[PDB]
This record gives structure tokens, C-alpha cells and sequence, in this order.
């Protein structure tokens, strides 16, 4: 008559690592590393992401002709740019503080686009038509941004213009505009009619006076002239005043912003699908309660901590010895 | 084995006992069979479960984390940002993998210790009434039946002794 | 006849945490987490902190009228702003590289204020009086910054001015100034008289030119005009030269700086008290030799490492088992 | 515990022994009483004292740490600065809490080992001259008086002296 | 000693045994001498070798890492950049030293456990055929020769017994 | 007869530290901390480093007269500045985005220097000689940068100049230039002859206009005027156009750049030797396969992780007890 003390065993082929010994088959173990995603860009809290397609942030906000699909956009859970998002600034020039603007949009969940300076009403003594360029062509014909208005001289006359907007929206208003810099004095006169002009912008915290820098430069998209793009966040109750004797690319449409946290801009060629998740990555969505993942550093929502590890298996059972 | 029990003085494990981690075998006049020790198997399950939950607790989930853009005159700042990201990544990868290695060692030794302790609880219960063979087996002198066997795997043995 | 072997036990109800088990009562334990502060802003090495009160750094350094108590300030261990430090820039405008200036002040332990360009002697050909504004009112009357001098044209004339100062001190001299930006050209001429003014500031390492940015703006504190504020650190022996044909808010008082490490600016509504410490935090002071604290990330002096932990108790004794 | 001594084959502790961590309770014709073991208690104190000091050494005190300001056009830089502060905080909290949990496990197992080792030091001195009961107690066959007891908790027990034991042993 | 073998019930070690970490000393009618136990010394060498390789694996080498310059109006960024270098340095110095301290404790205990296990492997081989002195010694009752000695330090003892007891 | 179990021991005096005990003599141990260097600046992958000497980056790239040894330089494994690298900008002024330039050179392994605008060919209607100064003297005579050309009026006439360069190098081309700012309007006339001059620079992504800022600053190296230096990375196929009516410090020699990773700039006074390594620090070279080093944080190549530790010895053997 005997009694023996012994331990459990099974057919488990799971292996863990120790400091003294690698590949130690054990009876039980949990994987702490999530490496399985969705291959799809999903909604977040019911709200779908905003695909910019071939357009980038600049194109979407300025109103680049190739981005007319986004004119409808108003709310999103995050912002997606692709590898083919190159339609932004069609007329060559510098978008001042562009990187900071993107950063601002990263904490914007939605907005109400509105006609800040109505193209037909706001410019009696100036010429609102005829403000197009071959570098912003659409349907094979010259066009321009949908949110900006390129003002020009009305019959060899460009009187000083003055136009103010008061923010009665209860939110920040994002106001974009542009200043144009022709290649020759000949062009300056034929566009504005004043040889020496200026644009001035002033709010409660903004104040500048732009003067056209007329020079000859390498043609970009057929254009030897340059056009610089500016923006500002107009606070509730604040006023923004525009004055110009030429070279003003006027604000036509503006955006009343709504702030929210957890939003961001990612780059992804993954397809958007009618799907929902609490953790999104550029590779795809993640459904997991694990502490770690090796899918992607870029994350939106609630996600496992990213890590370079290929394997993170923590043993729970004992060394497995079937000894058959 | 740090405690010389598992894969030590108990050469192998039993594929046959499927009720728990630690247990007994017992051969009797009434028959053979396996039986797992609830007491010790449970504590190991409470302890291991707690270890796993504690590990997961220290590793807080990562929230919204996107990348920033920098213009061509912001290379130093872009490189600072990159040094920060790669940096924290080196450390968390290190902490993660390293914690698992260390804890895995502790866990295997934990079980090893649990078997060694069980064996010695019995050995000090029987004493003369049995001789220690090998493989952590106890050959009874006083011939014990199924009802008595349950007193051993119970901690309520009783002692009636002759020889031997 | 017998001898038993065993271990200690007591009435201790201290509990610690292990990886396998929680709340394990033990005989002896040490707390590693300091969570008790003073509730008071104390001295540091005998020297008291400087309380700005309803003033911020801008108000203090420019000499905003509401900050006249600070005119005495000379030495401090650290600087304190409050939730009501909003009296700073009383004439609307930008303080250029303002955050950088606050960073500089963090390693300043004391200074000597001095009249760099004496008001009564420095400006023979310009008007030194009259340089006041409602936006910097004080005692019901229009006033202006104490450390700055608003120069205008002596009846119909603004001769080109040129004033230099050599740094004969043993230390850095913090020079501040401002450039005024009227709303219109009419105004530019009622104040300055040159419609094309410039301000030229230069030392051996500083060289900058300021042109008035005339634009139509909203009123801020009753003023459409704006004022940008500037500063530079004049090295020992170096010379700073001011040149202007209008728009210069000249330096009146400067500061000879004394560097020191271990200081900084904090935000706190805690009261200052006649007491001393080696570790100060926005919430209160800390007198501890413990390795950690969960009181505040912001620290001044020699403090325990900050941490989010609620409990950091390390076991020294063994498990406690009275078994009565 | 990990060594089956504390809360193991010695079920409970002694609120009665206040001189140290590990020790003896010997009962005699002269009387009862507790007595702590200096040698083993001091090595535990020296090691635990050393453990705590080692932990504090690795955690250097924090010097002057203030916050920086950023203008409305430096949101990227401001967020970079925040990410670093929050990042370094996540790591030091993790390390602090995690180091304690781990060393707490070790310390408790350290005491457990010390009791087991003390018990086995005595057991290997006595051998025949006493029988192991259970709760870490030794019942003497040869009778040890106060003076003899002190030679056991002293590492100078004399076996041979004692085949009297061989007589009472049956 | 966490397992009470090294510096414990085996007071000291042998400067005489130079073949391995753990071993035996026999003493026979044919003579004395030392002999290292291959089986257990190798496993310890495999485990330790693997431990040291595992530590070096987690510590990735450092590639090119130069410094950056900043102008006198970039103090905040210069301080950010310096806080990041000092910060990471604080952590890696902590990790390195602290990992060593800990594993060193484990390694000494590992050897300890090895000696304790080797001893109890022999103890359960002999049983009656020898009495336990001290210092992990076994005094045989049946008197064993060099040929039988080699069966002990081999795991094949085999119990021709007859008790002179 | 008897048989005794035991452990190894030797004459080793190596000690390690544990958490419970310090200085524990062990039988075997490995050192993990490399603290031995070479005291020399060696080559990396066969290629020698570039020693700047008394010159810094600005002096090297601009062609400061004290850096003529560097004219030959073309390839390097890494760049070295010493404690006496002060010869850079010899005419007083600001090197715009200088720190950014340094950052760019860190990833440059070699370049082909070339004559982008040949001194004797490019400027028929302007004066190419006579563009020297006492602040940049060499061999006792007034001189100037080797890579720049100081154009001046050709007999009371300074015609509007226009000069373009198309990048046909298949690489990035680094172009440096300068804009001069005289002390007085008289000096402006004697040098340029146009009172209202301007400099205009434009590429596909660069566009900036400079006007002379005339004013008297403290003399630096005898000069009261200032010169501002500018650079830009011209992309393959792209074109840069210079246009000016004065004050242009024209480019003479430019650099076609070859990118490469693993390079950088270090400060060191250690001598360069005919020697080869895989790991370089400002103190000297390292030949180690250890995981850590406490020699220096600055590194070039493949190095052990830097660490403040004085001692990192990891035990391999057991506690050493000879007990003789
Ligand atoms: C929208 O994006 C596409 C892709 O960049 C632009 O197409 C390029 O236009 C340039 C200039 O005419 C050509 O030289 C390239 O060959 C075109 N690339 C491709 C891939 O077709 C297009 O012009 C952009 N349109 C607008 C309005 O921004
Ligand atoms: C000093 O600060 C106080 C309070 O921050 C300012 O008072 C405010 O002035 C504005 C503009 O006139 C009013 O709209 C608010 O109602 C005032 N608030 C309070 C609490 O009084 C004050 O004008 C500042 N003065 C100076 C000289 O800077
Ligand atoms: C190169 O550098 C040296 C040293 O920095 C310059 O020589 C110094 O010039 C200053 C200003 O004229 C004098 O006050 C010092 O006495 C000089 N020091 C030495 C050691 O010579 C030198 O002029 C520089 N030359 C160029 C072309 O940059």
C-alpha cells in the first residue's frame, strides 16, 4: 500500500522564457502581447473618421478643387491622410504655421462651415469673378479654392477695401486667407491696378501689414508668382478687420470649431468600413484586453501599450513533464 | 529545479491527474486512482492569478498617441521628438520583456516549492508508519485503505503503530 | 523536557503588498512615500520668495502701475504667481519671446534696478511728458509703465534720436523696450510726425529693426493701437544703441542681473509665512528624508522623487501572527 | 511560506518573544521562558537594513523642477514637453511600486528561510537525543537544564555527552 | 544562505577541487582525492551562461548619439533636450545597476540550491548504508571502495546492505 | 570510510554587490562596464574624421581665411570641433538658422564643392574685386571668405543683377550667401550706389526679400556694419534665382551633398591618429563587446550603452570560502 505526491501534466506545447533557461514548456500560460488587428479603419463611438483621400489638411481647409467631396464634412472621430494625399496647395506658396494648424485640428471633433464674407454682397466696388488660375484647374478649366476669394480690380480701379467680421458663434472661428505676390510690376497693375499696394489684418491678438514682394521665380505649376496662406483662431466676441489696396485673397468660407479630446491625424491606406471599435491604428482596429501590442506606435482611443516585442508569454502553470 | 522537487526527486509529472496542479496517486486493496489536493492547488491559483493581475495593473493602457509634423527648418525639434519616442519605446520594451523573464523564473520555482512543501507535510504526518521510496512515494507499513487514504490527503492522519 | 523554535509577533496592524498576496500584515515596516506638506510657501536658505500678487512677470518687469509694490524687489529664492496674476501688459500687444524671458528669470536670484536712460536728461529734442494712456490708468488718471518711457514729437518735430549705453556693471543688464503700432497713418503722424518711422536696436550680438505695423484693429482696453515689447541681455562691457525716427517706447529703467541655480517660478495660492524649508512645492513645503512623495511634480530645492503612488510601504519584519 | 516554515510547519508566531525576530522557547524543570537568537536575528537585521538602504540609493532625490510656458503657436512643443513629463512619471511610478512589490516578496521569503534554517541547525545538533514533535518543537530524551539549553541556542550542543538519550529512547 | 547549504551546514568550500563547482571527496582504503560532478556543474554552467547572455540581450548597444546646439533664444528647447538626456540616463543607470544587484542575489542562491539538492540526492541514495555526520558528510557502514564510490557520484548506488547497526 | 559533498573555492578576490550584502567575494564573475578608451580620435570604416582646428562649422562652410586647410576636405566619417574653434564668422553678423545647418551637416558624409557662380564670368556689369575687409584679413592684408563674393558698384553704377543656377547634380546643393548692412547711407552709396537697394532670393520652395538695415552698431572687429548669412538646400533639378540692386554677398562656391547615417559633430581635444575603430567618443576610441560604458555619453558608431555607474560586475561563480 503506497501513497505518492506528484504534480500535474498535459499535452500543452506552450513555451515560456526564463533568465536561466529558454523554451520551457509549461502546463499553463497567458499571452500578454496582442498582435492581431482588423485591417480596417473603423468608427469611434459611432462616429466615422474623415477620409481626405488625395487631399491633405491644406487642401481640405482651403477648398482645393480636387477636394469637393469634403465640402460636406462636419464631424469626425479622427482624420485620415493616405500615401496619395498630395492635393493641398495648388497655387505655389508658403502656408505659414501649417504644422501648428494641423496640431490645432487634432483636437477638433467637428465644425460648422459658414460663409464669413459672402462672395455676392461683400465686395461691391471690387471684381469677384475672374479670380481663377490654371494651377487650380478643374474639369479642364481654370478654377480656384472654394473657401477663398481672389479679388481683382473692377475696371482699372481698386479702391481701399475694408471688411470686418464679429465672432458671434460662441466658439472659436478659424479664418484662413492669402496674400498674393506677382512676378512682375506689369502683373501687379493688371491684377490690382495699384503698383504699390498692401494687405492689413487685425483682430484683438492679431495684427500685420503685408506688402507684395514682386520678383521673378522658377515657375511652379506654371506660376512664377507666389501666394502665401495665413490663418488665425478668432475668439468668441472678437472682431477681425481686413483692409487691402490689392493682393488680398479674401476669406470666403470660415469654420466655427468644436473642441474635443482623443482625436488625431493618421496616415493609412487601409479601407474604411462600417465597423466600430475602441482602439484604432493605421494598420487596423484592435479588439483586446491585453496589456501590450506590437502592431503600431500610432494609436487612437483606448489601446494596449505599444512594444517592439515579438513574444510576451507569462507562465501560470508549472514546468510540463508528461514523461510517457 | 530550485527546490529539487519537480524534475528532481519526482522525475516526472502525471498526465492522469486532471483536477489540479498538485496531488496524490494512492494504490490500495480497493484500487488505484488519482486525486488532486484542493487546499494547495487553490492557493497557487489565487497567488498566480494575483501575480498576473498585478503585472497587468502596472502596465497602464496607452491612449491617443499620434505623430507631429515639422517643416524643413525644424530638424532639431523633429529629432528631439524622435529621440523621445524611440527612447520611451526602448525602456518599455525592456521593462515588459524583462519583467516576464524574471517572473517566469519565480513562478516555476513557486510551483517547485509547492510540491516540495506538500511532500514534506505528508512525510511528517506518517513518520514510522511509512518508508520513503523514491519519486516522492510512501510505502505504508500499516496498510491503509481508501477511507484512511483520505485522512492523509486531508491532514487528519491518525497514528496506529507497530512494525515493520 | 523540551525546546521550541519560533518567531516574533506583535499588535502591529501595518500591511504591505506582495506579488502573490495583498494586505499582508507584518511586524515591522517602513513608509517610503511622503504625503504630508506644510500648506505654506516658505523661505529657502533664509531668503524669502517674491510674491507677484495680482501681477505676472510682464507686469513686474515693465512696471505696470498696479505693480508698484514690486518696485522694491531685489532678491528672492523663487518667484510666485497666483490665480489672479493678470495685471501685466496693460497696453495691448505682443511680448516677444516672453516665455523665453521667464526661463531666463528662473536662474536669476537677484538684481539691481537702475535708471539706464534718465527721463529728464536723455531726451532733449523729444517730449518725455504726455506719454500716458487710459489703458494703463492708475488712481483714476491715465498713466504708463514705470520702467518704460513713451517718447513723442516735440511740437511738430520728431528728430532722429540716437542713445547708447555701455554696460559698466559686473553682470548682465536686462534691457526692455517697446515699439508702438498706431491703427492709422493719421495717428502715426499725430504722435511721431514721420509716416515712415523705424526703430533700430543693436549691440554686439543683437541687431534688429522694427517698422510700425499700421492696420485697422478692434479696440482692446479701449485702444486700437498696439505695443510690442522686447528685451535683450547686454553682456558686461557691451554697448546697446537705440536709433529711431518714431514709435520707440524707450527704456527708462533696466536691471543688472545676478545668476544663481536652484530657483524658479511657481503658481500657488498658498500663503507665504515666516518659516524655512529645503523643499518647496506649490501646495506647501516638505520636511522629509523619504525617497518619494505624491504631493506635487513641481519642486524647488532638495525634494523626494515625485510619484503617482498612493502607498509605498516596504516590509522589514516578517508576517505577523499573534494567534491568541 | 516559500520555505514552509513560517505559517507552515510552525503554524504561528510568539507575541511573547520581544527580543528579536527568531528564537527559542525552552521548557525546563527550572521553568519556562523565551529567548531570541542574536546570531541569526542580527544577520537578518543587517541584510534588511542593507536592502532598504540599497533601494533608497538607487532613487536619487529630485532637484529644482519647474514648468515651462508656451505661446499659442507652440502647441507641438508644449505637447512634446508634456509627453516627456508624463512619460518619465509613468516610468518612475512603475519602477517604484514594482520594486517594492518584488522586494516585499523576497523579504518575507527571507525570514521564512531564516526560520527553516534555524530549525534545521538545531535538529542536526540534537539528532537522537530528541524527537521532532511537529510545531518546530524538540522533545528531549536526555533532559536539558537551563545550562544545557543555553548550549543548544549557542551552537555548542554535545551529542555524545548524551546516551542517557539511548536509554529513555525506549 | 537562502538554502543553508553554502556557508551553512557545509561551513566551507574546497580550494582543492578545481574541476567543477560542485563535487565530492571520498576517502577510501585505496586513498583520498577530490572529484567534480559533471552532471550538476554543467547545468549550472548552462544556466549561468544563459543568464549572462540574456542580460546582454536586453541591453541594446548605443548607436551614434551626438549633441545639439541652440541659440540664446532657445533655452526652453535646450532645457527640454537636456531634461530628456539626463532623464533617460537616470533610468538606464538605475536599470543596469538594479538588474545586476538582483540577479547577483539570485545567482548565489542558485548555487546554494544546487549544493543542497546534490546533497539530498546522495542522502536518498544511501539511506541506512551511511550515517550523516556534519559538513555534508556520509560515514558508510558497509565500507565502499573506489569502484563503489564512482557509483555514488554517478547515480547508481544499488544497496547491497546488511546493517552493522 | 566517508564521502563528503562540497563546493569550489579559489584565490579570487573579485567582489560583487547584492541587495542584502555588499562586497561578497566570489569564485567567478564577469565585468559588464567598459571604462577603458583609446585617448585618440580614430577613423570609422577606413575613413578619417574631419578636424576643423581653430575653425567652426561657419568658418569652414563660408571659407574663413583662417581655414584654408579645409578647402581640400571632401569626405569624412565624423566632424570634430576643438576648444579653440572660434574662427568662423569674421565679419560681424547673424548666421540665420545656424544650429539647423549644423543639424543638416550631421547626416552628410561627403560633398563635391564647386564654383556655382564663377567670380570671373558671372558678373560683367559689377565689380568683383575690391570686395575685402580688415575684419577678414589674411597675411596682413584685408581679405574675405573663400566661398563668397562681395560684389560692389562698377564705377558709380550698380545695375540690377539677375543670376540663376539650375541644380543638375542629382544631389542636394547647399547654397550660402550674405546680405550686407552698412553703418551709414554714405557707406551704402560708396559701396552700391543705390540708396534703396534690395536683395531677392527665390527657389521652388525658397522665397525671401532683403532690404538694407542702415544704422550704427557698436564696432565688432572694427566694423559698425553687419552682415547676415543665409543658406538653403537646393533640390535636384530645382533652380535658385538671385536678384539685387546692392548689398548682395553673392555665392561663389557651393556644395553638392552626399547623405549618410551614423555621422555627427563632436567636441574633442584628443589627437587624430592613423587608427581604425567601430566606436568613437570625445575622450577616445573604444574596443569592447561589453554592454555598458561610463566613458562618455557622446558616441559615434556602435557603442556600449553609456551609464553613470562606476562598477557593474555580475557574479557567475559562488560565494568564495577558502577557509584555510
Ligand atoms: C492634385 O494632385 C496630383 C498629384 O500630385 C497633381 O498631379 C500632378 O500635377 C503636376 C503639375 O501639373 C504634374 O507635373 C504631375 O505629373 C502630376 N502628378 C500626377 C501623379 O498626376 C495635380 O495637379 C493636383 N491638382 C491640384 C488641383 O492640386
Ligand atoms: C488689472 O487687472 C484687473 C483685473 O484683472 C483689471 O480689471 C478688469 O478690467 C477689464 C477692462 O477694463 C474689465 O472688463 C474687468 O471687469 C476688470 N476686472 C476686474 C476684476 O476688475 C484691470 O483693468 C487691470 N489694470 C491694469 C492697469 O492692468
Ligand atoms: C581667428 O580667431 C582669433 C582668436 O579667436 C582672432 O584673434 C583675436 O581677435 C580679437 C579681435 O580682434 C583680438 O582682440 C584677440 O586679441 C585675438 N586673439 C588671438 C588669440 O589672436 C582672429 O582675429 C580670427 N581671425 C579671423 C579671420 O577670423
Amino acid at each position: 500500500d503506497t501513497i505518492c505526491i506528484g504534480y500535474h501534466a498535459n499535452n500543452s506545447t506552450d513555451t515560456v522564457d526564463t533568465v536561466l533557461e529558454k523554451n520551457v514548456t509549461v502546463t499553463h500560460s497567458v499571452n500578454l502581447l496582442e498582435d492581431s488587428h482588423n485591417g480596417k479603419l473603423c468608427k469611434l463611438k459611432g462616429i466615422a473618421p474623415l477620409q481626405l483621400g488625395k487631399c491633405n489638411i491644406a487642401g481640405w481647409l482651403l477648398g482645393n478643387p480636387e477636394c469637393d467631396l469634403l465640402l460636406t464634412a462636419s464631424s469626425w472621430s479622427y482624420i485620415v491622410e493616405t500615401s496619395n494625399s498630395e492635393n493641398g496647395t495648388c497655387y505655389p506658396g508658403d502656408f505659414i504655421d501649417y504644422e501648428e494648424l494641423r496640431e490645432q485640428l487634432s483636437s477638433v471633433s467637428s465644425f460648422e462651415k459658414f460663409e464669413i464674407f459672402p462672395k455676392t454682397s461683400s465686395w461691391p466696388n471690387h471684381e469677384t469673378t475672374k479670380g481663377v488660375t490654371a494651377a487650380c484647374s478643374y474639369a479642364g478649366a481654370s478654377s480656384f479654392y472654394r473657401n477663398l476669394l481672389w479679388l481683382t480690380k473692377k475696371g482699372s480701379s481698386y479702391p481701399k477695401l475694408s471688411k470686418s467680421y464679429v465672432n458671434n458663434k460662441g466658439k472659436e472661428v478659424l479664418v484662413l486667407w492669402g496674400v498674393h505676390h506677382p512676378p512682375t510690376g506689369t502683373d501687379q497693375q493688371s491684377l490690382y491696378q495699384n503698383a504699390d499696394a498692401y494687405v492689413s489684418v487685425g483682430s484683438s491678438k492679431y495684427n500685420r501689414r503685408f506688402t507684395p514682394e514682386i520678383a521673378a521665380r522658377p515657375k511652379v505649376r506654371g506660376q512664377a508668382g507666389r501666394m502665401n496662406y495665413y490663418w488665425t483662431l478668432l475668439e468668441p466676441g472678437d472682431t477681425i478687420t481686413f483692409e487691402a489696396t490689392g493682393n488680398l485673397i479674401a476669406p470666403w468660407y470660415a469654420f466655427a470649431l468644436n473642441r474635443g479630446s482623443g482625436s488625431g491625424i493618421i496616415t493609412s491606406d487601409a479601407p474604411v468600413h462600417d465597423c466600430n471599435t475602441k482602439c484604432q491604428t493605421p494598420h487596423g482596429a484592435i479588439n483586446s484586453s491585453l496589456p501590450f501590442q506590437n502592431i503600431h506606435p500610432v494609436t487612437i482611443g483606448e489601446c494596449p501599450k505599444y512594444v517592439r516585442s515579438t513574444k510576451l508569454r507569462m507562465a501560470t502553470g508549472l514546468r510540463n513533464i508528461p514523461a510517457r | 529545479g530550485l527546490f529539487g522537487a519537480i524534475a528532481g526527486f519526482i522525475e516526472g509529472g502525471w498526465t492522469g491527474m486532471i483536477d489540479g496542479w498538485y496531488g496524490y496517486h494512492h494504490q490500495n486493496e480497493q484500487g488505484s486512482g488519482y486525486a488532486a489536493d484542493q487546499k494547495s492547488t487553490q492557493n497557487a491559483i489565487d497567488g498566480i492569478t494575483n501575480k498576473v493581475n498585478s503585472v497587468i495593473e502596472k502596465m497602464n493602457t496607452q491612449f491617443t498617441a499620434v505623430g507631429k509634423e515639422f517643416n524643413n527648418l525644424e530638424r532639431r525639434i523633429e529629432n528631439l521628438n524622435k529621440k523621445v519616442d524611440d527612447g520611451f519605446l526602448d525602456i518599455w520594451t525592456y521593462n515588459a520583456e524583462l519583467l516576464v523573464l524574471l517572473e517566469n523564473e519565480r513562478t516555476l520555482d513557486f510551483h517547485d516549492s509547492n510540491v516540495r512543501n506538500l511532500y514534506e507535510k505528508v512525510k511528517s504526518q506518517l513518520k514510522n508508519n511509512a518508508k520513503e521510496i523514491g519519486n516522492g512515494c510512501f510505502e505504508f507499513y500499516h496498510k491503509c485503505d481508501d477511507a484512511c487514504m483520505e485522512s492523509v490527503r486531508n491532514g487528519t492522519y491518525d497514528y496506529p503503530k507497530y512494525s515493520e
